[PDB]
């Protein structure tokens, strides 16, 4: 606020950065592992498969 | 009326800084690329905007101011070599205008 | 042959063996890489640009240069004045390749006013009534050009005829300047890539290199940077430096087809196996630095998960600092110490850096390093080196070997760099703590300390006024709040002017006239008001000091006097653009950090100044032996004894005004100030140094105080 800025001729001589291209996956949401599964080794063997 | 010591009272911390800024801003109206007295235009970083800093050219006049302000802020560095005294030359800086 | 046009950055190293290194030193790591590049960028063109810089606008200059082919095959052939020039076509008749009549030639020899006729009708003759572009247009033709002036641009300029005609028509230095062009040509080779400082039409096979740093302000073509950048931007032609390392060029980061996980990319692995027995056993003026992107993270949640965190960019941290500390990429180091402060090495990285910004945008941030922020960071990981280049250090922030004063706001971490860093080595002489001057020294000198006296005066005011002042200073929106703060400022100014100035002025030799002094101050005014001939550098650190000093509780004031003093000093400081303090630190400590990387031992030096025994005895000193005494003013280090001896024959034009009291407090003064750039860049100096007798056993009794003058002479020692 109150950042009064004067118009400058050279300042506007930059042009916006229009060309931005992505080769990754067009997504914005992620699946997560919020609570990890337990590693059973003595009892309940086989109920989990990593 | 008369200033008590105008030479000793003109200084950078109050006076010259204001003048340097005004002159540098006052020269903005003009071709950014126009050498003056053999001093070419140069690129300087503008940091007025914390969100959008950048660098832009400035005319030779402004380049002169850039150095001139630097010199004034550094203060004049005199070297005394009085002959009446004996073997006592030295140098010390001061803000006193020439 | 793809071409990359290059514009040098702020402190681009020019005298480097290879221009290539200053671009990005990673390109030199592998033979398989360095063989893919040509450079061009000839010196003769460099000199021409240096001259014409003051006479052409950016648009004109770009318009003129852009058409020139890569290897300039043409030459500018200067013609001598007609009276001189005409004789050439008869000294060798076959040299009259235009076949100007003999009658006209000797008519010119006879005339009091030899006309331009000898030039007239000679094809491609350029009269002084010509313009820059006229030359450039002919340059595209590749054939040599005949000119009548030295101020020309685009092609190497050499004499057409032997020097005898131009002599008298021109003078020695002028006659000298054309010698490399007289035998100018050298070949240019068809590798995969060729860098160039010469601009060109940006296109499918020409690219603009983007380094993400400010240009060299002194470099004459930096003015072209905006126009070039925007044209490249609008067509997606910028190249980040990392792209050069890939086998095939593409503008981008994290490409699909490449993981960019290779030893070539890792800039931290700086290696120097090769050698050439060259005089630069080391060039301690060239310093490799890196820009790095680091990820910061806080404590994990109750189930071991962790927040996404934030990544910041640190600019131009010297690489040897990281290497010597065995820092490695992709390792999540702990960030916080036992007491919650930062681990020392991180602080060093911040201190010696130039700037810290958010990784993506270009917003600079001052990092906090205390208990202020919630969910504070506890882990740090360096991810990749955005850039890695060598930079020239010689005499950049500071100019004189005598001393230099750095101004920093109160609460900076100067203690860390001056104590922990040399202590982290403690094996090679870096400095003497007796020579560094803490900014608080003079304030501690008064019998009641300056802080105590200020406190004692201050309490006389009403507490509410003080309370209002402190709150206003903290609250950023509290504009001025004149009453409360101004009253305090008056007390501060009145006291400081009254007591501090004479006390400061009474320590003049202590600040400057020692061996080599490094000093700190809270404001340049502290020195200017006392007339102390020492260069002052207005530094700044990329960390929030206000919060930092808010954590220091064991002081005379209850953390409130500190902020008051901080504001007073900042108010007292002169308004000017301050520089990053890291640059000064790089100039001082940088070269030392490269010592462990060296392969061969060092060699000590000094420039002892003599002292006649007559004045010493006349001053009541008891001294054995007739030979004049000598005193070491400053020690230096090299490693190639051969060239070092070869460079020791210079006679410095700077006298020394030695002064010493009976208490053996010894002082030195150079009547012509000794500039750092005068030191050959193969040398190496300690950060601070203390003058001392080379052989204290020579003296047997200190008489009265002594002063004398002598010359200076670099010499070996054993």
């Amino acid at each position: 606020s109150k950042h009064l800025s004067a118009y400058l001729d050279s300042a506007v001589a930059n042009g916006p950065e229009l060309i931005v291209e992505d080769t990754g996956l067009c997504t914005s949401f992620m699946l997560l592992d919020n609570i990890p599964s337990a590693h059973l080794t003595k009892e309940l063997i086989g109920f989990t498969w990593f | 009326v008369d200033i008590k010591a105008c030479d000793a009272s003109i200084t950078y911390n109050y006076f010259l800084s204001v003048i340097c800024g005004a002159m540098h801003e006052g020269f903005e109206v003009g071709n950014a690329d126009a050498a003056f007295m053999g001093v070419p235009s140069t690129i300087v970083s503008d940091r007025r905007s914390s969100v959008a800093p950048y660098s832009r050219p400035i005319s030779g006049l402004q380049t002169m101011v850039q150095h001139l302000a630097d010199l004034y802020a550094a203060g004049f560095r005199y070297s005394v070599s009085d002959a009446f005294s004996s073997g006592n030359k030295f140098s010390f800086p001061t803000s006193t205008f020439p | 042959m793809i071409t990359i046009v290059v514009i040098p950055t702020a402190h681009f190293s020019w005298t480097d063996t290879n221009f290539l290194n200053s671009v990005d030193y990673r390109l030199t790591s592998q033979p398989k890489i360095r063989d893919r590049f040509a450079v061009y960028a000839p010196g003769w063109l460099r000199r021409q640009l240096d001259e014409f810089s003051a006479s052409l606008t950016a648009s004109e200059l770009l318009q003129a240069l852009q058409t020139i082919p890569i290897p300039v095959k043409a030459r500018c052939l200067l013609l001598p004045k007609p009276k001189r020039f005409a004789q050439w076509l008869l000294d060798v008749p076959s040299a009259n390749i235009w076949h100007i009549p003999v009658t006209t030639l000797r008519a010119t020899v006879a005339s009091k006013h030899p006309s331009s006729d000898v030039y007239n009708y000679i094809p491609d003759h350029v009269p002084p009534s010509a313009e820059f572009d006229t030359v450039t247009r002919r340059v595209a033709a590749g054939r040599d050009i005949y000119v009548r002036s030295t101020k020309v641009l685009g092609a190497p300029l050499c004499l057409a005829a032997p020097a005898k005609y131009y002599a008298g028509y021109l003078s020695t230095h002028q006659l000298d300047g054309v010698y490399p062009d007289n035998w100018a040509p050298d070949n240019f080779h068809k590798r995969e890539f060729c860098l160039t400082i010469l601009p060109s039409l940006l296109g499918p096979r020409t690219f603009l290199l983007d380094v993400d740093a400010d240009r060299d302000a002194s470099y004459p073509l930096s003015v072209l940077w905006p126009q070039l950048r925007v044209l490249a931007l609008k067509s997606r032609l910028l190249l980040p430096p990392v792209a050069l390392l890939r086998r095939v060029v593409d503008p981008g980061l994290k490409p699909t087809w490449s993981a960019d996980s290779d030893a070539a990319f890792r800039a931290l692995r700086l290696s120097r196996p090769s050698s050439a027995s060259k005089p630069t056993g080391f060039d301690f003026s060239a310093l490799p630095v890196v820009d790095i992107i680091c990820l910061f993270e806080s404590e994990p949640d109750d189930h071991g998960r962790v927040a996404p965190g934030t990544r910041l960019t640190i600019h131009s941290v010297p690489t040897d600092l990281l290497t010597s500390l065995s820092i490695q990429e992709g390792v999540r180091y702990p960030l916080r110490q036992e007491s919650g402060m930062f681990v020392p090495w991180v602080l060093l990285a911040l201190l010696m850096s130039d700037d810290v910004t958010i990784s993506g945008t270009r917003r600079s941030v001052k990092l906090e390093t205390a208990h202020a922020s919630a969910r504070p960071f506890v882990h740090i990981t360096v991810e990749r080196c955005a850039s890695a280049r060598v930079v020239d250090v010689r005499g950049s922030p500071a100019m004189y070997a005598n001393a230099v004063c750095l101004t920093l706001p109160k609460g900076s971490y100067k203690s860390t760099i001056i104590d922990t860093l040399p202590a982290m080595f403690s094996d090679l002489s870096i400095l003497e703590q007796a020579a560094v001057i803490d900014s608080d020294a003079l304030g501690d000198s008064l019998r009641p300390s300056f802080e105590t006296q200020f406190l004692e005066r201050l309490e006389n005011l009403d507490p509410k006024l003080l309370d209002r002042a402190v709150a206003s200073i903290l609250s950023p929106a509290s504009d001025t709040s004149d009453d409360a703060v101004t009253t305090v400022l008056d007390v501060f100014n009145a006291l400081y002017r009254e007591v501090m100035t004479p006390a400061q002025r009474s320590r003049l030799p202590l600040l400057t006239q020692q061996g080599r002094v490094l000093a700190f101050a809270h404001s340049d005014y502290e020195l200017l008001s006392a007339n102390i001939p020492i260069q002052v550098v207005r530094g700044s650190i990329p960390i929030d000091h206000v919060v930092n000093l808010l954590a220091r509780r064991n002081r005379v004031g209850g953390t409130a006097l500190q902020v008051l003093l901080d504001y007073c000093y900042r108010t007292q400081a002169s308004p000017l653009a301050p520089t990053p303090a890291g640059r000064l630190y790089k100039q001082l400590f940088g070269p030392w950090l490269m010592v462990p990387r060296l392969s061969d031992p060092l060699i000590k030096l000094r420039l002892v100044a003599s002292a006649p025994a007559k004045v010493l005895r006349a001053a009541g000193w008891t001294i054995d032996g007739d030979p004049p005494l000598e005193v070491s003013c400053l020690c230096a280090y090299v490693t190639d004894r051969a060239m070092a001896a070869a460079l020791i024959e210079r006679r410095l034009d700077s006298r020394a005004l030695v002064n010493v009291g009976g208490d053996q407090l010894m002082f030195v003064e150079y009547a012509p100030p000794l500039p750092l750039v005068s030191i050959p860049r193969t040398f190496l100096l300690p950060v601070t140094y203390v003058v001392h007798w080379v052989s204290p056993q020579r003296v047997l009794l200190n008489g009265g105080n002594v002063s004398f003058t002598s010359g200076l002479e670099w010499t070996f020692d054993d």
